[PDB]
């Protein structure tokens, strides 16, 4: 049995050819692409892309490597894959991709006897994704991975999902720190180049926001910041010093929490959704500070009048702007 | 010489693309480990690092010989001539073989066809800390390992006698993490190309919080009891009772901050967090008890000792 | 052409394979060390860098010669054609050969066999440091190095030389920031594993920690903030927001301290020296705080004093000005004696 | 297998080391970029990173060959299998030829001879910004590249279609956080070297900062920082302990504010339109502080407005209601006009 | 140099009897301490290599262990050939042998 | 079975100096080094000197320093240890002794009595 | 005439030894050095080391490739290089270097007729410069590269600068964000080791810091701060809550900018020029607060009033006659 195997690979990679793909003159080579995600390291939206790693599988139909003699599939080792012709299948989101290499490169070929070649390859991308955070922290980002072929155009190479929708699997029980895969979404087009058309398919996943852990180190803090502010208007007028550096606490205190989460963040120039609540959590603190500025210089430069319609309009006209803000954002 | 004509004629003929076995059994491989030392847990990234001399051993029809010598010692030289199961780390984020000042590989044929191959590994792999509990969180992290492409009904693992050799555990490098345990286990997974064999080294690991009660809880209570000390200040004193409850508040909000810079981004409350925030509720509403008494001291006085005393027993016991 | 004919010849038939005297003897590798900069000690990870010229000498009689030359000088290409050591380092972490602008390697083929094999490292070697006394601490850094597949039948190491002059480091190659190379003192021993037994070269780096740069960034600050404390004591009982501030100043900036000094470390479930003197500074500004609320709950008038009854000093102010310098300068003392004065 | 024996055939006595027509003619070598992202800029390291599909168009008569097909799309392996142009760039700091599945590289071979060989590459460029009138500032970020060997005399680089029309952008390919691709102009220059003189073609990217994220960070918080200042102003002249803390947390904050401004910055000696701008607010908030100093040197009876003689409203104070904030304004005016105006 | 000590300048052990020697040094020799048997108008005889490790050929009784400094050699019986004079020596340095021990009865 | 042969005992008078010999044959001579003791009559053993058989290279001792010309003949295997004026003071015994490795020294010469009055 | 260079190159390079150096047991070969500097940005304290990038030129003579029918020299692509003897030179201070490779290996190879080889190539190194950071910021250091062949004693190989001080050029055209290279010199050695005695070139530069940008950041705020509790001397001493609060805040900012900075370089024992500096300021922000707890313990304990008249101008007197001597000093 040994002999025979030996025998039949050798018959095979005896004069193949790595440089010519499948059918080279002929139809196009039709390669099937599965994928089996195993996780999603982290969403770098400061670098504006995700990384993720999964098990890419590529299945297609070599005419010269299919053999008969055997009854069985030949799962040869990996080192023979830099023997044979493989689509050259690249990402376009890619900045920094690598396949691993302990024990050996973690990698599979198994031929069977039709000629079907099924080739495994485990592979971490740092795939780029652009996200539009104008809706940020409660923005749903389609970040996608773009699977294409460099040099074949669509006349020397097709793709396809092998399984419209189960060419694709391992996204359910995926676990992200900070999201939530709503969607997963694989559709096949062709891109035009100066150089020619080209097949392409495009894995899409819809992340959703996990809004709790924003809502612990962002909306929280800002919301107690004001709700302390407002205890400004319950001390009495003539404590200038303890109004005043309560006052100029809770503004600096913004001041320092809106610096600070626009340093995690990478440097944009939009107005984030984060960014408008932080802005009116600004003015209402600001306009406290102002308020009792105010009250000072009615009644050095009536007062207990302001100090009350402030301890009400205050947190209603702030509620209101919660309740505009959640029903634009989260409805 | 009587050992290279040995081991020319080992290799020669020698399909290195076909395993011991093809189409005929399953080959058995038994791996035993020996972990030099665990490295750094990486709460941040939900990773391990850890150095282990991995050993697998494997019966080669080729490889048998008979003569005087029993054994053959070589080098990492040998290893790339003759066939090496495809295994990897399932839950390996990254690994690198040590290259210095050769491969560390070491390589010793049987004169009965075993082959032991042994190799040292840096490995980073992948345990998915659950930090609901944090920093009181223990952690069975796995070390997961298969062959890549032979299926089942071509390779098959067993562990060995000597299963894992665990190391001196006070020269390891857990600084919070106390190696609890040691659990292993086989089981068989069945993927798209196939059905395989799974290993799984299942290292028990309880932390240590020692050092978060010096570094964390033990600042914020004290914060806490400077809040405290609002109370036996003199309520006429305004600018010192709202700048000593601004200046807990503040000061708290950012230790909860720079904590959570430590941590990584998760979707939840952690039990660190969860304390933080109740430290933060205790000091807000020593501020609103001083807006109150402005706009019931005494009672201060011995409520919040006694409320926080209450919830640190609660939250030990939890 | 002469010379590559006698190279031709050394490896016609030479088997990479296979030990020298395989089957006859043990092979003994003399090895040598010349530390060209002791690179930067990394607390953090328990590791340091070091720079060194890694020789190696075995005699293997498959590469005798007879030439004009009684040495050839060859380049790392070589190398790679003839067996060497599988020489490791126990404790070493993702160690580099450098490469630029070649394989920084030499190979030095005496006529009678004899090999010198050499290669520029840079090895970052695990080192357990027991940081109780940090940052008064002394640490022997080992590293440890020796065959992977042979075990003591096989291979034996030895120094090249007598063991205390095996190991030279350079008088300028001090790369060290805040440790300073009291010397090295070097062993042989055998290490029991599951392959069997191998021989281990030891090496310890005797390394001092320089405190300078912790006494001006943790305890000048500490000793200032401890200070800070004490001038709430010289100033008057009535200035309630003053020495309010002063004391909560005091004790979030021991907060901040006592947090810049841990995250400087790397993390252990036990305290150090300098944990222990942030503890005790601590307890002296917090004391400041508890010394504030006594002297204020007995402040009978919150008018001050004016050039109508008038608020006496407080007793407990005036002992507390010679009691507080007197017990942190007693502790100060006690501290210092303790930790320096050990070996 | 028709194919394969027309590969063999232009391959075999086939010298990659040797140019096309070397030592008849020069090689031009046509050059095209599609840029399928400009990654973002790096103003602390002053680099950019680029992501292109660098095509080259060159005639190699070895290559030319009659066959069924005009033109073959062939593997990216043989691209190392035949001679290509040793590009490099001038500014590259550190460039990745993506290979991953495989190396992204293709090479189609047209029956007369011509070459097409295209790479995705990561280019890591140098771009020496002359930061004086930042944020509103706009470079003309270079992308130089020629062979790194051969001289004029040996390879000349040309652009296919023409200037401008050769160099492309991808409509969506824009990584630009902060800035904006205003266009490109495509130039071309011999450079003198050591080794002799060199074509290099130069693409400068036009790039505008888009200031609206230092609006954000830097400007709004010290303009506010400055009302925040004259709000002491209207606060009352006999409150010390209140206009003081004002006064010193503002200049605090400015301050703090100058440093965080200056951390983004790349650590340059230029003073730049952000620190001409904080350096004004620092002179606002500072003569804020000192009015309340100079207001407090007057200050007699020390007890604010009740309802016995009271300290009128300073004279000082209520000038300095109306100037401070019109001569901040009308500075406004004058530095956004000057340095949105120019270039 | 490095000074090597031996404390029992001469002792009388009964015919038998257990027997034990010291030696120290001055600073750190390691493991590389030597023992050695000189009897009367003979050449030293190597007994004790390293700090433990015994030469080969050499009775079972001879045993010994130190530590970095301390050393010593311990007979398990004294016997009538075992009448000599013991030195011990290190190499971690240049040589220097130490003062040698003599037993008697 | 390595033995290293030394020459018999030499008489001489002050001021003269001596040639002692020391001679192997087990083991081939260049692989070890070759070191030289004295024992004075009831004292401990007072290293002197080595040399590597191979280069040559020497090594004395601070106090034998200028007092010792060690040399080798790798075509006898022999070592040679020249004394120069000689005093009362050197009357001792010399012991060449091989060193195997830097934990022992394997094999000693038989001893060559300096006799100096 | 292609077909002719073909056979002359393909003829250097049959039976070539890349094993042998050129003259192997003959006389050392004279490998002269030219470099060209791209680039010496990111000059790193905190590593101790600076990156620089350089066209690093070495020219040798090889009678192996001297060739007479081409009257052209013939530069070959870069892959020759591996096909031909280099000399080893390396880099002693090189923590992190590599040669870089897009879109080939950024070598250069140019046979000349008479046999001179020139080889080239694109270098980027993390020197080590040990930073005698004693006179921080106003310092000058010396940092340098040393080049020396690793294998080959100078009865080997021999280097000496290819033209004096025209042999490394584009010094003065680099612009360093926090440096001015005022002077660069040429040093030969010969460095003797255990194993033998090495040529050695040292290329140093005298790279001088540029103070303007440490004014910006560290002294203007430092100094600022220093008036800013010099204003304590001007406001009552009755005013208890206003002098300590400046005072205090001001101490603890400068500590906290001490500490920042500080962190910002190594863990260095000595003290820096810039410590210096910043201990004077705290010792005069601490005595200014030392002065108010001075006059509260006299007047709690006419005449108070003359310790704060004395002060408000002996203060700026003696801290301007500190920054004299500092500056003198260090200027
Ligand atoms: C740095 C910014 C400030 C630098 C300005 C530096 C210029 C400067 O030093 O001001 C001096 C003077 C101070 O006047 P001041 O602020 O103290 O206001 C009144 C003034 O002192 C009267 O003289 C006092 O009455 P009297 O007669 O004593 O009995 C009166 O007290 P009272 O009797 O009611 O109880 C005070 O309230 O103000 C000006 O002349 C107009 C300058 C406008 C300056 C505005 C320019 C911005
Ligand atoms: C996130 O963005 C990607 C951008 O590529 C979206 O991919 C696009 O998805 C739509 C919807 O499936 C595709 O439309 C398709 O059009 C063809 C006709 O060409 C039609 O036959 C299909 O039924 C489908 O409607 C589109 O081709 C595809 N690619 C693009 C726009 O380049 C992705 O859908 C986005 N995320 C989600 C969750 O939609
Ligand atoms: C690793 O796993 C195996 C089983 O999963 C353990 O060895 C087996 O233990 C069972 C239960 O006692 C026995 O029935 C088997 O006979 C054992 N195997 C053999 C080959 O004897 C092994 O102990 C585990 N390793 C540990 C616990 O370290
Ligand atoms: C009348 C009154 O109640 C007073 C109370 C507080 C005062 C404001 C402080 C901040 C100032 C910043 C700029 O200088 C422009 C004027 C500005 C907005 C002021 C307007 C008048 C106010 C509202
Ligand atoms: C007389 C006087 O002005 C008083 C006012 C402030 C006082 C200092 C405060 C801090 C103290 C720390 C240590 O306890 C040592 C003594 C120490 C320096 C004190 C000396 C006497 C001072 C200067």
């Amino acid at each position: 049995n040994m002999s025979l195997v030996k025998e039949t690979v050798d018959r095979l990679l005896k004069g193949y050819d790595i440089r010519l793909r499948p059918d080279f003159g002929g139809p196009p080579v039709a390669v099937g692409m599965n994928i089996d995600i195993a996780s999603i390291d982290m969403v770098s939206e400061v670098n504006m892309d995700y990384t993720l790693t999964m098990y890419f599988q590529q299945a297609w139909r070599d005419k010269r490597l299919s053999y008969n003699v055997i009854p069985l599939n030949l799962t040869l080792d990996n080192r023979v894959a830099d023997q044979l012709w493989v689509p050259d299948t690249y990402f376009l989101n890619d900045k920094k991709s690598f396949v691993h290499g302990v024990t050996v490169k973690n990698r599979m070929i198994r031929l069977h006897p039709d000629g079907t070649v099924l080739y495994g390859l485990r592979i971490t991308t740092t795939a780029a994704c652009m996200m539009d955070l104008r809706r940020y922290p409660l923005d749903e980002q389609n970040c996608t991975l773009e699977i294409e072929s460099y040099g074949y155009t669509t006349d020397d190479i097709e793709f396809y999902w092998r399984g419209d929708d189960n060419a694709v699997t391992g996204v359910t029980k995926i676990e992200l720190p900070q999201f939530s895969i709503v969607d997963y979404k694989l559709i096949t087009k062709k891109v035009v180049f100066s150089t020619g058309s080209y097949p392409r398919l495009s894995l899409s996943f819809k992340l959703k926001r996990n809004i709790g852990y924003f809502i612990l180190q962002t909306y929280m803090p800002s919301i107690l910041i004001t709700i302390l502010s407002w205890v400004s208007f319950w001390i009495n007028y003539d404590a200038s010093a303890a109004r005043v550096a309560l006052g100029i606490t809770t503004v600096l205190t913004m001041t320092t929490i809106n610096t600070h989460l626009r340093e995690t963040l990478p440097k944009i120039p939009y107005v984030k959704a984060i960014d408008m609540y932080l802005m009116g959590c600004f003015v209402f603190v600001f306009m406290a500070l102002l308020e009792y500025a105010l009250v000072n210089y009615i009644f050095f430069g009536d007062v207990n009048a302001i100090d009350r319609w402030s301890r009400i309009f205050f947190p209603v006209v702030f509620s209101f702007f919660n309740i505009v803000y959640w029903l634009y954002y989260v409805n | 010489g009587d050992v290279t004509v040995i081991l020319n004629n080992l290799l020669e003929g020698y399909d290195n693309k076909l395993r011991p076995d093809i189409g005929v059994k399953p080959t058995l491989i038994h791996t035993d480990m020996y972990v030099n030392s665990i490295g750094p847990v990486n709460a941040i990234n939900m990773e391990y690092t850890i150095d282990i001399f991995f050993a697998q051993t494997w019966y080669d029809r080729r490889l048998k010989f008979n003569s005087t010598i029993k054994v053959l010692r070589l080098n990492s030289n040998m290893v790339g001539k003759i066939w090496i199961p495809d295994t990897f780390f399932r839950n390996s984020k990254k690994a690198d073989a040590h290259w210095i000042t050769t491969p560390n590989r070491m390589l010793r044929i049987w004169n009965d066809g075993r082959v032991l191959y042994t190799l040292r590994l840096t490995i980073d792999a992948e345990c998915q800390l659950q930090l609901h509990n944090f920093p009181m969180d223990e952690h069975s992290c796995p070390l997961e390992f298969s062959s890549y492409g032979y299926p089942r009904e071509e390779i098959v693992y067993q562990w060995k006698r000597s299963s894992v050799e665990v190391g001196d555990t006070r020269s390891w490098r857990l600084y919070q993490f106390s190696f609890v345990g040691l659990r292993n286990t086989t089981e068989v997974v069945k993927t798209t190309s196939g059905d395989y064999v799974v290993m799984s080294v299942y290292f028990d690991l309880s932390r240590r919080m020692g050092y978060f009660t010096i570094q964390t809880y033990i600042p914020c209570t004290l914060i806490v009891v400077l809040s405290w000390v609002s109370f036996w200040i003199n309520k006429d004193a305004v600018p010192a009772r709202t700048s000593l409850g601004i200046t807990t508040v503040l000061t708290m909000t950012t230790l909860s901050t720079i904590a959570r810079k430590s941590l990584p981004k998760v979707s939840y409350v952690t039990a660190m967090d969860l304390f933080v925030s109740v430290c933060f509720i205790f000091v807000f509403s020593a501020l609103v008890e001083y807006g109150t008494l402005h706009y019931m001291d005494s009672y201060a006085r011995i409520f919040f000792p006694t409320a926080f005393c209450l919830f640190n027993l609660v939250y030990w016991v939890s | 052409t002469v010379f590559t004919r006698i190279l031709d010849r050394l490896l016609d038939g030479y088997d990479n394979r296979l030990r020298p005297g395989l089957g006859e003897r043990v092979t003994e590798v003399k090895t040598d060390i010349f530390v060209t900069s002791f690179g930067p000690v990394s607390d953090h990870d328990m590791e340091y860098t070091i720079d060194v010229f890694f020789r190696q000498s075995w005699k293997d009689e498959r590469l005798k010669f007879k030439g004009p030359m009684t040495v050839l000088r060859l380049n790392n290409l070589m190398a790679s054609k003839i067996w060497t050591p599988d020489t490791f380092f126990h404790n070493g972490k993702k160690s580099v050969a450098h490469n630029m602008t070649m394989p920084n390697k030499l190979l030095r083929i005496t006529e009678d066999g004899t090999l010198l094999y050499t290669m520029r490292l840079t090895v970052r070697a695990e080192c357990p440091m027991h940081l109780e006394d940090f940052p008064m601490d002394a640490h022997a850094c080992p590293l440890k190095f020796g065959s992977y597949a042979y075990t003591r039948a096989e291979v034996v190491y030895e120094w090249t030389r007598e063991p205390a002059r095996s190991v030279v480091v350079a008088e300028d190659g001090s790369r060290l920031n805040q440790y300073d190379l009291l010397g090295q003192t070097v062993d042989s021993g055998i290490v029991q594993s599951s392959t069997g037994e191998y021989v281990v070269m030891t090496t310890h780096f005797h390394l001092k920690r320089k405190i300078g740069y912790f006494v001006i960034q943790t305890y000048l600050p500490c000793i200032m903030t401890v200070i800070l404390s004490q001038v709430s004591f010289w100033l008057n009982r009535e200035s309630v927001p003053a020495r309010t501030v002063f004391g909560v100043t005091t004790v979030l900036t021991m907060t901040t301290l006592s947090i810049s000094a841990r995250n400087s470390l790397p993390k252990v479930a036990y305290a150090t020296a300098m944990d222990w003197f942030i503890a005790v500074c601590y307890a002296f500004v917090f004391s400041a705080l508890i010394e504030f609320a006594t002297v204020n709950y007995f402040t009978k008038r919150g008018y001050a004093w004016d050039g109508k009854t008038f608020n006496s000093v407080s007793k407990i102010d005036r002992l507390s000005r010679i009691a507080f310098p007197l017990l942190f300068g007693i502790f100060n003392l006690v501290y210092w004696a303790t930790y320096l004065n050990r070996e | 297998t028709i194919f394969t024996r027309i590969l063999d055939r232009l391959l075999d006595g086939y010298d990659n080391r040797l140019r096309p027509g070397l030592g008849d003619a020069v090689t031009e070598v046509k050059t095209d970029i599609y840029v399928t992202s400009f990654g973002p800029v790096s103003d602390t390291d002053m680099e950019y990173t680029i992501d292109v599909f660098f095509r080259q168009t060159w005639h190699d008569e070895r290559l030319k060959f009659d066959g069924p097909m005009k033109i073959l799309p062939l593997n990216n392996l043989l691209a190392s299998k035949i001679w290509t142009p040793d590009t490099f760039f001038h500014n590259g700091k550190k460039s990745v030829a993506h290979n991953m599945t495989t190396p992204n590289k293709l090479l189609r071979l047209v029956d007369n001879g011509t070459l097409l060989y295209t790479m995705r590459l990561t280019i890591h460029a140098e771009c020496p910004m002359h930061l004086e009138d930042f944020p509103m500032d706009v470079h003309a970020c270079p992308l130089k590249f020629g062979s790194y060997a051969y001289t004029k005399a040996e390879v000349i680089y040309s652009w296919t279609l023409g200037k401008n029309k050769s160099v492309e952008v991808a409509q969506d390919g824009s990584r630009l956080n902060q800035y904006d691709l205003l266009g490109h102009v495509v130039g071309t220059e011999i450079i003198r070297s050591s080794t002799g003189e060199y074509v290099v073609m130069t693409t400068h990217f036009h790039l505008k900062r888009k200031i609206g994220y230092f609006v954000i960070q830097t400007y709004l918080p010290c303009i506010m920082t400055v009302i925040l200042s004259q709000v002491s102003f209207w606060l009352n002249r006999e409150s010390v302990p209140a206009r003081t803390v004002f006064g010193v947390t503002t200049v605090l904050t400015m301050t703090t504010l100058s440093i965080s401004a200056r951390n983004s910055l790349p650590k340059v000696a230029y003073a730049t339109a952000m620190d001409w701008f904080i350096a004004v607010c620092y002179a606002f908030v500072f003569s804020a502080l000192i009015e309340f100093a100079t207001v407090n040197y007057f200050t007699k009876r020390s007890w604010a407005w009740e309802g016995k003689t009271y300290n009128s409203v300073s004279k000082v104070d209520k000038i300095s209601r109306i100037i401070f904030p019109v001569l901040f304004a009308i500075f406004n005016l004058v530095y956004w006009a000057t340095y949105v105006n120019r270039e | 140099y490095i000074v090597m000590t031996q404390s029992p300048k001469s002792m009388s052990m009964s015919l038998g009897e257990r027997v034990t020697l010291s030696c120290r040094a001055s600073e750190y020799v390691g493991s590389y301490v030597s023992w050695y048997q000189q009897k009367p108008e003979q050449s030293p005889k190597l007994l004790i290599y390293g700090a433990s490790n015994r030469y080969t050929g050499v009775p079972d009784r001879f045993a010994g262990s130190g530590s970095a400094t301390d050393f010593t050699l311990t007979i398990t019986s004294v016997q009538a050939e075992d009448l000599a004079d013991y030195h011990c020596g290190q190499t971690y340095n240049y040589p220097t042998f130490g003062g040698g021990t003599k037993l008697e009865i | 079975e390595i033995q290293l042969q030394q020459s018999g005992p030499e008489l001489v008078k002050p001021g003269t100096s001596v040639k002692v010999s020391c001679k192997a044959s087990g083991y081939s001579f260049t692989d070890y080094n070759m070191y030289w003791v004295k024992q004075s009559h009831g004292k401990s053993l007072e290293w002197i000197g080595y040399i590597d058989p191979y280069n040559a290279d020497t090594t004395y001792n601070r106090e034998f320093k200028g007092k010792a010309t060690l040399t080798v003949d790798k075509s006898s295997s022999t070592a040679f240890m020249h004394l120069n004026s000689l005093t009362s003071e050197d009357s001792a015994v010399y012991y060449c002794a091989r060193k195997r490795n830097n934990f022992y020294f394997d094999y000693w010469g038989q001893g060559t009595p300096l006799t100096v009055s």
